[PDB]
DNA sequence: AGCCCCCTCACAGACGAGTGCCCCGCACTTGGA
DNA sequence: TCCAAGTGCGGGGCACTCGTCTGTGAGGGGGCT
C-alpha cells in the first residue's frame, strides 16, 4: 500500500468462512504465548472486531494467571482507575498516589520483589477514547517495560502511531500478527463516544400556558420567516399568559434546557424549518 | 489540659463565660437627660411594642397561632430591605405566643433559631439546630441523621416546634439539600415543624431556587416595605420619649432624608446618635437645626472632592490630563503613553516640568490606591489601562473653585 | 453485549493469589529451547560487553 | 374547634391514603409490580413528572400494601438526605443490615453485589429525587441501574425524578441494551376537573363541606390547573382562602370575589425613582443596552443638578441601586470593580410607569434629554 | 471557465472566578495491654 | 497505669464548570482574464 499525493492536492458461506478464519486465527496461541515468554508483546491490527479473539485467549490458554482486562473502547475510564487497580486489587497495597508516574514507579518496585508472579493485561482498543493522550501512552509504555508484565492489544484506528515515538516504541516489544476478522463492530461502537417526535412528545407535557406560550413562539416564526424578548412578553401579557417577568423567563429556561427554544443573545429561534414547523402548526387545529 | 476541656466544652457542660469588669458600670442618676437620649437612641434597644409594625404584627401572629393551635406545620417566607423591622416583629411574635403558652391560653412549644450568615458552610446548620434541641455539639452527618430520626418518625407527644431561619439565601447552594431538608420536614405529617424564614429580595423562590423548593415554599408570603417619611419620625419621637432634647424640626429633617434615600431605621437612629455627640461638643443640652444638619453633612459623606483638593500638584495635573484624554480620544479607557504625553503638553502649558515616567508610575500607583483612578499592576509600564474613577465635572469643580 | 462487557466498570481484575518461564516442563526440556536460550545468551553477553 | 379551623387542619398539603385523581397510574404501577413478582425476573423503573402531581404519593401508597410487605422487601431511599453521591452505597447496607468490613465504598458495592446474588426475597428499591445522583461521569447511576442485568439477582428499583428526558440524557449507554433500559412512566399535570375531585375528596372526609360552594371551587381549579398544575398550589391557596375569611368576617361561607382577590393577589423612595427615571431615560435615548454604573451615575448627577436635588456619591449610589435590585426591577452584572457593574433592566417600560405612581415627575425627566 | 480574494462564524484557546470534590494530616480513642 | 493503629473528620490542593472573550480556518459569497 503506497498512497499517492494527489489526491491531497486537487481536493451462507460467510459464516462459514468466517468460522474457518476463526479457527485458524485460534491456532496460533502456543505460538503467542511462546513469543510472549521470551519479552515481546502481542499487538493486532486486522479489519473486524477482534473481541471475541481476545476472549478466547483469555478463556482457553490464561484460565488460571493473574489478568487483567482493560476496556479501552470505554468512554469514561482514566489512567487512575486502571493504576488504582493495580496497585489495590492484585498488589493489596492502598491506592496508588494521584500522580500517575509515581504510581508507575511503586509498582515497578512492588513487581521487581516478586518473580515467577507473571501479570498479563488485554487492552482491548490501545487507541480507545480515552488512551489517545501522551501521557496515557507513556504510562502504557511504562507498565509492558517490566518483565514481569505481559501485554495483548487492539488497534483500530488508522492514525495511532502518530503518538508512539521511538522510546514509546521500543519500550512497546511489539509483535504486529494480522488477525482480520469480518465480525462487526457491535461493542466498540454502543457507547457514547458514536426533531419533531421529541417536540411533539415534550409539548404533549406542557400545560395550557406553556401550550400559548410555544403557540406564539412558533406563530411569529412562521410569520417572520427568531423573535426578541419584549415582543414575545406584550404578546403573552395581553392574552394573561404570564403574571411578571420571572415566570416567562423561567418558562423559557425550562424550554432551554428540553430543548426546544434557541435563545441567542434574546432572540429566540426553534432549529427546524418552515415546513415541519407548519405541519406542527396545523396539528394543532 | 485540651482532653478535659474539648470533651467537656462538646458535650455542652461547661458555661462559655466572659470576663467580668473591675470598676462596677455607672449608674442612671450619674446620667443627663442627653445622655439618656443618647442610650434610649441606640439601635440595640428594640421597644417592647413597634410602632408603625402593627399590621405584619398581627398578620404573622394570627399565621403562628393559627399553626401551632392546628398542631399541622407549615411554611411563611417574609421579605424586605434591611431595617424594616423583619426580626424584630418575629420575635415579638414568638415572645408574645411564649407568654401566652406560660399562661396556659395556648399549648406550649419550642423555639429554635438559626442565622445563615453565621454558619461557614450550610450543612452546620444541622450542628445547630441540634445543638438547640439537646445540648450536644456533633458532626454534621450525626446531626442530619439524628434530624431524619426525630422529625419522621412519629412519637406521641410530640410538642410542636417553630423554626426560625435568617438570612436563608445563604443556605442557597449549587446542590439545595439542606434549604430542601429544611423546607421539607414541614409536608411530613409526624413533624409538626412550622418554618419561617426571611430574606431581603422579594422574588429569591423564583431567581435561584428550584422548582421543588419553590413548590414546597409556599405562597403564603409576606412583604416588609420600607419606611416612609412619617413613620420614620414616629419610630425617633417615640424612641426620646417625652424629653424637650429634640425639637421637632431636627427628628423632621432627619427622618425626611433618610427615608429619601433608603427607608432604613438604622440609619436614622444612627444619625440621631452623632447629632447627640455633636450637640454634647457645643455645650448645648438642645438639638438644634444645625447640629442635625452637620450631622446630616458627617454621616452622608462625599469627600471625592476635598481628595482631590488636597492631592499634589503632579496629581493634579495627572487628573486634567486623564480627562483631557478621555474628552479627546472619546473612549473611556485609556493608555500611559497618551495620559503621558498630555501630561507633558499640560505641564509645557503651565511651565513647570514634569519628572519622567518612573515617577510617573508612582503617581499612577498612588492615585489608583486612594481609587480616584483604577489601574493595573506596575508591571506593563507604558501600556497599562486607566479608568477614571471619579467623574470628570469633579475635577472641574474642584480645580477651578 | 456480553456478560464481561459492562457499562460501568472499564477495568476487571482476575487476581489469582498475587501477593506483596511461562511454559512449563513440556518446552523447557525440548532441546531447541535449551540451543535457542544458548545462543541467545551468547549473543546478548557479547553485545553488552 | 369550628368549620373555618376544621378546613384549614383537614388541607394541609401533607400524607394522604385516598388518591381520587390517580386511578390509572396506581392501576398500572400494581400491574408492573405483580408481572414482576408473578415471573420473578428484574426489571427497572422510571417514574417523572412536574413537582407536585403525586408521585411519592403513589409510591408511598404502594409501599405500606401488606401483600407486597409479606412478599418482598421494600426500601426506601431519598437521595437529598446522603452526605455525598458516592455514599449512598453506605446507606444501602443501613437499609438492609448487611456486614461489611467498612471505611471504604467499594467494599459496601461488593457487600451490596453479594447481597443481591444470594438473596432469599425479591428487594423493591425507591430511590427519590434521582436527579441528586447526576455527576460528570456518573459512576453511581450506572452502576445503580445496571443490577437488573446482573446474573442471579431479583432487585427491582423505581427511580423518581422531575426531569422528562433524563435517562435519554444522564443515561444513553443504557439504550445501547433491551435488557437494561428503564420503563418510563410520566405522571401528567392535573387537569380542572381532577383539582375539584381532590377538593370534593378533602373536604367531604371531614364533612366540611358547607364552606366551598362549586363556584368558588370552579373558578379557583380553572386558574391553578390553568397557571401551573401541581396540587400543592391548589391546596395552599384553598387554605389561604379560609385563613383570609377567617380574620375578614370574624357561620359565612365564601364568595367568588375573596377567591379572586387571593387569586389576583398571588398571581418608592425618592432617589431610587430618580434613579430609575434616569435609566429609563438611557435605555430610551440610546440605541446599544450596555449601561455600567459609572455611566448612569454621571447622567444621574446632571439630573439632579437640574431638578436642584442633591446628589449621592457613587458610593451610597452602587448601595441605592443594590436596593433597588431586591425589588426585582434590575439585575446586576458583576465585574471587577465597582464602578464596571452592569445594570440591566428586567421590566417593561409601562410597568416601571405603572409602579412609580410620579407622573408629573416620570413624564418630566424623560423629556429632559439635555443630561445624556 | 475554473479560479482569486474578502466575510464570518462557531471551534480553539484563554482566562477567570468560583465552587465542589478527594487526598491527606491528625487528633481521638479505645479496647486492649 | 498507658498505647498502636484504625478512624473520623477538617482543610487545602486541584479539577471541573459556567460564563466571557477573542483569534481564525475554512466553507461561503462576490468578482475575474
Ligand atoms: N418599627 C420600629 N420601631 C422601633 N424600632 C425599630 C422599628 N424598626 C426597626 N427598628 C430598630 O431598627 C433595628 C432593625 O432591626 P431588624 O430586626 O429590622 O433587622 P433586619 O431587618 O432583620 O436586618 P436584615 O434585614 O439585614 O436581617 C432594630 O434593632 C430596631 O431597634
Ligand atoms: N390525587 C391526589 N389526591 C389527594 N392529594 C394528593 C393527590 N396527589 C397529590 N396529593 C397531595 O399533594 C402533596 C404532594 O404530592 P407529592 O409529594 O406526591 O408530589 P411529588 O411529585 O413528590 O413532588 P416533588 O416532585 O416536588 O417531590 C401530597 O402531600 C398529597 O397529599
Ligand atoms: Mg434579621
Ligand atoms: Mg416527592
Amino acid at each position: 500500500f503506497v498512497p499517492e499525493s494527489d489526491g491531497y492536492f486537487h481536493s451462507a458461506e460467510h459464516e462459514g468462512s468466517i468460522n474457518a478464519i476463526m479457527e485458524e486465527y485460534r491456532s496460533y496461541f502456543p505460538k503467542w504465548m511462546c513469543i510472549l515468554n521470551e519479552g515481546f508483546n502481542i499487538l493486532l491490527y486486522g479489519l473486524g472486531s477482534k473481541h471475541q479473539l481476545l476472549q478466547s485467549f483469555h478463556r482457553e490458554v490464561l484460565h488460571k494467571q493473574t489478568v487483567l482486562v482493560v476496556n479501552g473502547f470505554f468512554p469514561s475510564l482514566t489512567i487512575k482507575d486502571m493504576l488504582d487497580s493495580i496497585t489495590s486489587d492484585i498488589l493489596d497495597a492502598g491506592i496508588s498516589p494521584a500522580n500517575p508516574h509515581e504510581a508507575v514507579d511503586m509498582i515497578e518496585e512492588e513487581f521487581a520483589l516478586i518473580p515467577e508472579t507473571h501479570l498479563f493485561l488485554i487492552v482491548h482498543n490501545l487507541d480507545g477514547a480515552m488512551l489517545r493522550n501522551v501521557k496515557a501512552q507513556a504510562i502504557l509504555s511504562r507498565l509492558a517495560r517490566i518483565p514481569n508484565i505481559h501485554l495483548l492489544a487492539s488497534i483500530d484506528h488508522i492514525n495511532t502511531p502518530l503518538l508512539w515515538d521511538q522510546g514509546k516504541l521500543c519500550s512497546f516489544n511489539f509483535s504486529w500478527w494480522d488477525c482480520t476478522t469480518m465480525l462487526p463492530y457491535t461493542n466498540e461502537t454502543a457507547f457514547e463516544n458514536s426533531a419533531l417526535s421529541s417536540m411533539r412528545s415534550v409539548f404533549s407535557s406542557l400545560t395550557t400556558n406553556s401550550r400559548g406560550i410555544y403557540m406564539l413562539i412558533v406563530k411569529y416564526q412562521l410569520k417572520n420567516k427568531g423573535m426578541p424578548f419584549r415582543d414575545l412578553y406584550s404578546s403573552c401579557r395581553e392574552a394573561f399568559l404570564v403574571s411578571s417577568d420571572l415566570a416567562l423567563r423561567a418558562q423559557l429556561t425550562e424550554f432551554l434546557d428540553h430543548k426546544l427554544v434557541k435563545s441567542k443573545r434574546e432572540q429566540l429561534t426553534i432549529p427546524i424549518d418552515g415546513a415541519l414547523l407548519q405541519q406542527f402548526l396545523e396539528e394543532q387545529e | 489540659t485540651p482532653s478535659q476541656k474539648m470533651k467537656k466544652i462538646r458535650a455542652g457542660e461547661l458555661s462559655p463565660s466572659m470576663q467580668q469588669r473591675t470598676d462596677l458600670p455607672a449608674k442612671d442618676s450619674s446620667k443627663s437627660e442627653l445622655q439618656l437620649a443618647r442610650e434610649q437612641l441606640h439601635v440595640s434597644v428594640v421597644p417592647k411594642s413597634l410602632p408603625c409594625r402593627e399590621r405584619e404584627f398581627e398578620n404573622i401572629y394570627a399565621f403562628l397561632e393559627g399553626k401551632i393551635q392546628d398542631q399541622c406545620g407549615g411554611c411563611m417566607y417574609v421579605s424586605g430591605v434591611p431595617g424594616t423591622g423583619k426580626t424584630a416583629t418575629v420575635t415579638g411574635v414568638i415572645r408574645t405566643l411564649q407568654r401566652m403558652a406560660k399562661q396556659n391560653e395556648l399549648p406550649a412549644f419550642e423555639y429554635l433559631e438559626i442565622n445563615g450568615m453565621r454558619l461557614t458552610e450550610p450543612r452546620q446548620a444541622y450542628v445547630q439546630i441540634y445543638k438547640q434541641l439537646t445540648g450536644k455539639t456533633v458532626s454534621w452527618e450525626q446531626a442530619h441523621a439524628l434530624l431524619e430520626k426525630r422529625f419522621t418518625t412519629p412519637a406521641p407527644r410530640r410538642v410542636t416546634t417553630v423554626l426560625l431561619v435568617d438570612e436563608l439565601d445563604i443556605l442557597c447552594n449549587r446542590r439545595q439539600d439542606v434549604v430542601y431538608n429544611l423546607l421539607d420536614w414541614p409536608t411530613k405529617s409526624a413533624a409538626k415543624l412550622v418554618v419561617v424564614t426571611i430574606a431581603n429580595t422579594m422574588d429569591l423562590p423564583e431567581r435561584l431556587l428550584m422548582g421543588k423548593v419553590t413548590s414546597r415554599l409556599g405562597l403564603t408570603r409576606l412583604t416588609f416595605q420600607p419606611y416612609s417619611h412619617k413613620q420614620l419620625q414616629e419610630i425617633v419621637t417615640a424612641r426620646l420619649g417625652g424629653s424637650e432634647t429634640f425639637k421637632g424640626e431636627a427628628v423632621q429633617l432627619v427622618a425626611r432624608k433618610v427615608a429619601a434615600v433608603s427607608g432604613d431605621a438604622r440609619r436614622a437612629l444612627d444619625i440621631c446618635r452623632r447629632a447627640t455627640e455633636i450637640a454634647d461638643t457645643a455645650a448645648v443640652k438642645c438639638v438644634t437645626m444645625l447640629h442635625v444638619q452637620q450631622a446630616l453633612a458627617e454621616m452622608i459623606a462625599s469627600a471625592k472632592v476635598q481628595a482631590i483638593r488636597n492631592c499634589s500638584r503632579m496629581e493634579q495635573i495627572f487628573l486634567q490630563a486623564i480627562a483631557a484624554e478621555v474628552t479627546r480620544t472619546g473612549v473611556e479607557e485609556t493608555t500611559f503613553m497618551g495620559v503621558y504625553q498630555q501630561v507633558e503638553t499640560i505641564a509645557a502649558f503651565m511651565g513647570v516640568t514634569f519628572p519622567p515616567p518612573g515617577r510617573a508610575l508612582r503617581l499612577c500607583s498612588k492615585l489608583g490606591a486612594e481609587r480616584l483612578i483604577i489601574s493595573e499592576h506596575s508591571r506593563n509600564d507604558l501600556f497599562q489601562k486607566i479608568l477614571l474613577n471619579v467623574s470628570a465635572d469633579d475635577i472641574h469643580y474642584a480645580l477651578r473653585v | 453485549m456480553d456478560p464481561t462487557i459492562s457499562v460501568s466498570k472499564g477495568c476487571f481484575v482476575y487476581k489469582n493469589g498475587a501477593t506483596r518461564s511461562l511454559l512449563g516442563k513440556e518446552v523447557v526440556q525440548q532441546p531447541f529451547y535449551e540451543e535457542y536460550r544458548k545462543a541467545w545468551n551468547q549473543i546478548n553477553d557479547h553485545i553488552a560487553d | 374547634r369550628n368549620k373555618y379551623q376544621n378546613a384549614r387542619r383537614v388541607l394541609n398539603s401533607a400524607e394522604t391514603q385516598n388518591l381520587p385523581g390517580r386511578e390509572s397510574q396506581l392501576q398500572e404501577l400494581r400491574e408492573f409490580f405483580s408481572n414482576h413478582l408473578e415471573s420473578q425476573t428484574s426489571g427497572s423503573l422510571y417514574v417523572s413528572g412536574q413537582p407536585g402531581t403525586g408521585k411519592t404519593a403513589c409510591l408511598s401508597l404502594l409501599l405500606r400494601d401488606p401483600d407486597f410487605s409479606k412478599r418482598l422487601q421494600r426500601v426506601y431511599i431519598n437521595c437529598t438526605s446522603i452526605a455525598s453521591v458516592g455514599a449512598v452505597y453506605k446507606k444501602l447496607c443501613t437499609e438492609l443490615q448487611l456486614k461489611v468490613s467498612g471505611r471504604t465504598e467499594r467494599d459496601h458495592l461488593e457487600a451490596i453485589q453479594r447481597h443481591l446474588k444470594t438473596a432469599k426475597r425479591m428487594l423493591l428499591l425507591v430511590l427519590d429525587e434521582i436527579d441528586q445522583l447526576c455527576t460528570s461521569r456518573q459512576e453511581v447511576l450506572y452502576t445503580i441501574f445496571e443490577w437488573p442485568a446482573l446474573p442471579g439477582s431479583r432487585i427491582l428499583l423505581v427511580g423518581i425524578a422531575n426531569s422528562l428526558d433524563l435517562t435519554d440524557r444522564a443515561l444513553m449507554r443504557l439504550n445501547a441494551r433491551c435488557e437494561l433500559k428503564p420503563r418510563l412512566m410520566h405522571f401528567p399535570p392535573y387537569s380542572k376537573q381532577q383539582i375539584v375531585e381532590i377538593f370534593k375528596s378533602r373536604l367531604a372526609e371531614a364533612e366540611v363541606l358547607d364552606v366551598f360552594p362549586p363556584v368558588t371551587l370552579q373558578l379557583l381549579a380553572a386558574k391553578v390547573s390553568a397557571i401551573s398544575g401541581d396540587v400543592r398550589r391548589a391546596l395552599d391557596i384553598g387554605r389561604r382562602v379560609v385563613e383570609i375569611a377567617e380574620q375578614q368576617k370574624r357561620l359565612k361561607p365564601v364568595q367568588v370575589t375573596q377567591v379572586a382577590a387571593v387569586l389576583n393577589k398571588v398571581y418608592f423612595p425618592l432617589q431610587q425613582k430618580l434613579m430609575l427615571c434616569t435609566l429609563v431615560l438611557m435605555l430610551r435615548n440610546e440605541r446599544n443596552k450596555d449601561i455600567s454604573m459609572g455611566r448612569l451615575h454621571e447622567v444621574y448627577r446632571r439630573v439632579c443638578a437640574k431638578r436642584n436635588i442633591l446628589a449621592l456619591d457613587q458610593a451610597e449610589f452602587t448601595g441605592t441601586v443594590d436596593l433597588v435590585e431586591t425589588r426585582g426591577i434590575l439585575r446586576i452584572m458583576r465585574k471587577k470593580e465597582p464602578r464596571l457593574h452592569k445594570v440591566l433592566l428586567q421590566w417593561d417600560e409601562e410597568e416601571v410607569h405603572a409602579a412609580l405612581s410620579d407622573k408629573q415627575l416620570i413624564a418630566s425627566i424623560l423629556s429632559d434629554t439635555a443630561c445624556l
